[PDB]
Order: C-alpha cells, then sequence, then structure tokens
DNA sequence: GACTTGTACTGGAACTCACGTGAACGAATGTTTTTAG
DNA sequence: CTAAAAACATTCGTTCACGTGAGTTCCAGTACAAGTCTAGTC
C-alpha cells in the first residue's frame, strides 16, 4: 500500500456488487488499500444514498463485535472517495463527508408550592373571567393549563418547554408568551382593569350569590356593596346572612382556628354519639396553612348507627349558641356559619359538616380532601378510560351491577391502575 | 374511446377552433414482459446509472 | 378553548396510452481486400 | 495473374431500455361541523 495510514473499507447494502467491484478497482489502481473485509485495521469507511442517521445503525451493528478500546471508524460519504480518486490523493475531510406529562391531572402530581406563580396566577385570572361570562369550557381548559403549569419540575424560562404540555393551545401559548417576553400581559390586565371583573369579583364573595345573581344584579344597575343593602327585600336567607356577616366571612382562616373549630365539635360529637370519629378534609388536609371554610366528615368505625347523628349534633351544637346559620334553619350534609370566640369578641367562620358510613368512607374522604380540579379529571379518567363511574359513594361498573367498596383509599386508585398520590400532592 | 390530443386549429391568427385528435386504427402490441426473479418469482426492478 | 369524531372537498400522483431516441442482435446482401495456386 | 475465401459496409425487422407528453381516476391530505367538558344534594 502506497498510503500505510489509509484504509477504506466500503459498504455493499446500498451500493451493491458491481458498483462496489468497480470502485475498489479503481481505488487499487490508483494505489489505495482496500479491505476486503471489514476489520479493525479499517479507519475509514464510506456509504452512499443513504441518510446520516441509518449510517450510525451499521456503525454500532459493528461496534459490539469489535475488541474493546479501538479507534472507531471516520463515516463517510461517496463524495469523499469519488473527490480523492479524482484528485489523486487523499482529500482532506470536512463537514460534508462527515407517557410524558399525562394529560389527566390524576396522573401528574402537583405540589402545593410551584415556581410558576405569575403564570398560574394569570391564567386563573382568566379562567375566572370566562366563567362570569358564562363559558364553562373556557374556564375548564384555562383551568387545566394552570395545573399543567403548576407541576412543572422546573420554572419555565423558554416558549419551547411548552410543546409537549398538553391542554396548551393557540390562546394559552400566546398568554404565557406576553406573559415571559414583556413581563405583564395586556390581555390579563385589561380583563382584571375592566369593571365587570372587579363588581362580580366583589359579587360573588357574597355567601349565597352565584355566578347567575351576580350577572343579574349587575345588569340591573347594582354596582357597589351598599347598594344591595339599600333594598333588603330581594335577597334570600343566605344572602342576606352572606351580608351582613361580609367582612368576617372575608378574612382568610387560620390553622388555630381550625384546631379550635376540631376540638369544640370533636366535643359535641363525643358527647352526642360516643365512639364517633371526625376527620378534617378539604383544603386544610392538603397542607393549605390558609382557606375559607373548615370541612369535616364523620363516621362511626361500627356499621350501621350513623342514621341520624348529624342532626343531633347540630341541635345540640346549636342549644350551645354557636350556630349563626343552618342550611335547614334525615340528612347527611350541611353548611354553617360558626361563632368562634377570639381569646382577645368573635368571628364568623364557615364550617361544612358530611356524614358516611365506614364502607363509603374512603369514597368521601377521596371525593371530599382532593381539590375540585383534580377529583374533575380523576371522574373523567375513570369514565372514559376504564369505563367505571366514580362519586363519592362509590365506584360502579354499568356492565357488572355491583359496587367496588374498599377498606382503604389505597385500593381505590389501585383498582383504577393509577399511581397513589398523597393529599399534599392532589392540589389542582 | 380517448383523445390523444386537443389541439387548436387556426385558420388565422384570430381565428381559432378547438379539435380533438382520435386513432381510429391502431396496430396491436403483446403486453410489455415483466422480469421475474428465478428463485423466488417476486418482480425486480432495472436501474440504470451512468458514471 | 381544547380535544375528539365524522363528513365533505379537491389537487396531485398513479396509471395507462402513445410516440420518439438510442442500442444490440440476428440476418441478409452486396462489395472490397488478401492469399493460394 | 486469376479465383476463392475472409472481412467490411450498409440496410432491415425485431426486441429492449429509457424519456416525455396527455387524458382519466383514485386517494391522502386538509378544511369544516358538531359533541363534550364531574357529580351530587337541597
Ligand atoms: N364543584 C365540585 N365538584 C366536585 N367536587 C367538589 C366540588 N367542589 C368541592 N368539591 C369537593 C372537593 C373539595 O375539596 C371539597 C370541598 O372543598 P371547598 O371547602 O369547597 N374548597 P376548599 O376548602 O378545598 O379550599 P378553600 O379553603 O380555598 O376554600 O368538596
Ligand atoms: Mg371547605
Amino acid at each position: 500500500t502506497r498510503f500505510p495510514g489509509v484504509a477504506i473499507y466500503l459498504v455493499e447494502p446500498r451500493m451493491g456488487r458491481s458498483r462496489r467491484a468497480f470502485l475498489t478497482g479503481l481505488a487499487r489502481s490508483k494505489g489505495f488499500r482496500v479491505l476486503d473485509a471489514c476489520s479493525s485495521e479499517a479507519t475509514h469507511v464510506v456509504m452512499e444514498e443513504t441518510s446520516a442517521e441509518e449510517a450510525v445503525s451499521w456503525q454500532e451493528r459493528r461496534m459490539a463485535a469489535a475488541p474493546p478500546g479501538c479507534t472507531p471508524p471516520a463515516l463517510l460519504d461517496i463524495s469523499w472517495l469519488t473527490e480523492s480518486l479524482g484528485a489523486g490523493q487523499p482529500v482532506p475531510v470536512e463537514c460534508r463527508h462527515r407517557a410524558w406529562m399525562p394529560a389527566y391531572a390524576c396522573q401528574r402530581p402537583t405540589p402545593l408550592t410551584h415556581h410558576n406563580t405569575g403564570l398560574s396566577e394569570a391564567l386563573e385570572i382568566l379562567a375566572e373571567a370566562a366563567g362570569f361570562e358564562g363559558s364553562e369550557g373556557r374556564l375548564l381548559t384555562f383551568c387545566r393549563a394552570a395545573s399543567v403549569l403548576k407541576a412543572l419540575p422546573s420554572p419555565v424560562t423558554t416558549l419551547s418547554q411548552l410543546q409537549g404540555l398538553p391542554h396548551f393551545g393557540e390562546h394559552s401559548s400566546r398568554v404565557v408568551q406576553e406573559l415571559l417576553e414583556h413581563g405583564v400581559c395586556e390581555e390579563v390586565e385589561r380583563v382584571r382593569r375592566s369593571e365587570r371583573y372587579q363588581t362580580m369579583k366583589l359579587f360573588t364573595q357574597i355567601f349565597g350569590v352565584g355566578v347567575k345573581t351576580a350577572d343579574r344584579w349587575y345588569r340591573e344597575g347594582l354596582r357597589t356593596l351598599d347598594d344591595l343593602r339599600e333594598q333588603p327585600q330581594k335577597l334570600t336567607q343566605q344572602q342576606k346572612a352572606g351580608l351582613q356577616h361580609h367582612q368576617d366571612l372575608s378574612t382568610p382562616v387560620l390553622r388555630s382556628d381550625v384546631d379550635a373549630l376540631q376540638q369544640v365539635v370533636e366535643e359535641a360529637v363525643g358527647q352526642a354519639l360516643p365512639g364517633a370519629t371526625v376527620t378534617l378534609t378539604g383544603g386544610f388536609r392538603r397542607g393549605k396553612l390558609q382557606g375559607h371554610d373548615v370541612d369535616f366528615l364523620i363516621t362511626h368505625p361500627k356499621e350501621g348507627q350513623e342514621a341520624g347523628l348529624l342532626p343531633r349534633v347540630m341541635c345540640r351544637l346549636q342549644d350551645q349558641g354557636l350556630i349563626l346559620y343552618h342550611q335547614h334553619q334525615a340528612f347527611e350534609r350541611s353548611f354553617c356559619i360558626f361563632r368562634l370566640p377570639q381569646p382577645p369578641s368573635w368571628k364568623a367562620v364557615r364550617v361544612d359538616l358530611v356524614v358516611a358510613p365506614v364502607s363509603q368512607f374512603p369514597f368521601a374522604l377521596l371525593g371530599w380532601t382532593g381539590s375540585k380540579l383534580f377529583q374533575r379529571e380523576l371522574r373523567r379518567f375513570s369514565r372514559k378510560e376504564k369505563g367505571l363511574w366514580l362519586n363519592s359513594h362509590g365506584l360502579f361498573d354499568p356492565e357488572q351491577k355491583t359496587f367496588f367498596q374498599a377498606a382503604s383509599e389505597e385500593d381505590i386508585f389501585r383498582h383504577l391502575g393509577l399511581e397513589y398520590l398523597p393529599p399534599e400532592q392532589r392540589n389542582a | 374511446k380517448r383523445a390523444l390530443s386537443r389541439l387548436k386549429l387556426k385558420l388565422n391568427k384570430d381565428i381559432v377552433i378547438s379539435v380533438g385528435i382520435y386513432n381510429l386504427v391502431q396496430k396491436a402490441l403483446k403486453p410489455p414482459p415483466i422480469k421475474l426473479y428465478r428463485e423466488t418469482n417476486e418482480p425486480v426492478k432495472t436501474k440504470t446509472r451512468t458514471f
């Protein structure tokens, strides 16, 4: 071989037998060294009319059969060999010659504290505006987008990270791009500063006042809270009670109030029926330090005794003199406005009580502990994918008319083929 | 029935009439042979390369 | 608003038909050149 | 010097290979319409 430092090996697959033979003969005539069979001595390999990626597949299948420590050859194209033959010498080598984020929120854990506070707040504001406008689907999709942004392991700094995230179309992508590029988003400020949004938010916070009533008042000329008090004849009991104790209910609750209310309710249930068990559900079970209400679940480990527990406990508490509002002044649900005496005086904080047997206990806990969006997504996934119906009472199969009761909440997730998440990871 | 071509008869640069050409009499030939691999009777193709 | 399912349109590709170019093969027929007697 | 044989030149029919234009029909893509979005109590 004239060039001891060069060893060229061709490839049969695409070139063909005749082309390979002709090229080998020409190279041999021009003094080159061509190896009949692939070996470690080969320093360069030439393909032809083959995509780069495919060529890599050829290299790997050859690396497994070679001893370790051998320097891999350099991939080359037929253009290199033709140029070398034409110029008479080996030409220099140049560049030319050389499961994920599931859509359903039930599959992705969502910690309470995230690194996308601003974007989530903007999406929540847009969702609230859409809900006020009366479009439930817009609210749902915006909430889903906010939840998706909330579960990101790392902060989002470039738009390229939004490609794989589901529930992210033109509108949400544009909103996030505006937020990232310029900071404050024009659309968010436009919707927020709108008087309609502010007045609707003010009215909705009133207990017993929904979106429909708020819109009806808005179109009737009612714009300020005081104006509502000027006509106390078109308000039901709920609206009157909410408006009277507006300031008291506007303040977020702390954990100490939760502890005091839990102690009071535990004493009441213990005196009413012995052996009663009360579990704290809602936002406070997910790790939240602040809330809007305190939610409990009452049950008896023994089967078939909580037939009429709630009325007795409610009337006993009313006799004690703490219930400002009772939903009904046999039921297994009620919302109230307790009269909490502060140590320094008293403030009104809402409390909700719900009863359920031991058999239905895990389902009630799951339904009353998770977030609204998480519950919606879990129910949708159960109905669509697995075809089962999930509700606060139990899991039902339309095909086989048999309940799927269980002794623990872990079994509920296990049946649906879903990884278990703690209550703190069910935030939206 | 098929028209070999749709052409334009031009009596003058300004006068044009569309016409169609047909072959009422066409020679008949055997269907073209197709090459087959001997071992498996699988169709093959012919590629021409100039180098 | 985002996704999923179903319906309708439609511009281009595939296929077929026909013609023209270029080549090889046999086949012939004739004509020209070389060698033997 | 003459005759026989070999070689060369030209023509003709056939088959094969490719390329290119035109006409007809199928199909994969794109556009758009409509439905859905959780479940229950009071
Ligand atoms: N629309 C709905 N659909 C399904 N489930 C729902 C629901 N609304 C509530 N639940 C279930 C899931 C809810 O966790 C539970 C009641 O929770 P809340 O007291 O209404 N809101 P929270 O206390 O969690 O938070 P914050 O302190 O910010 O007000 O009932
Ligand atoms: Mg609550």
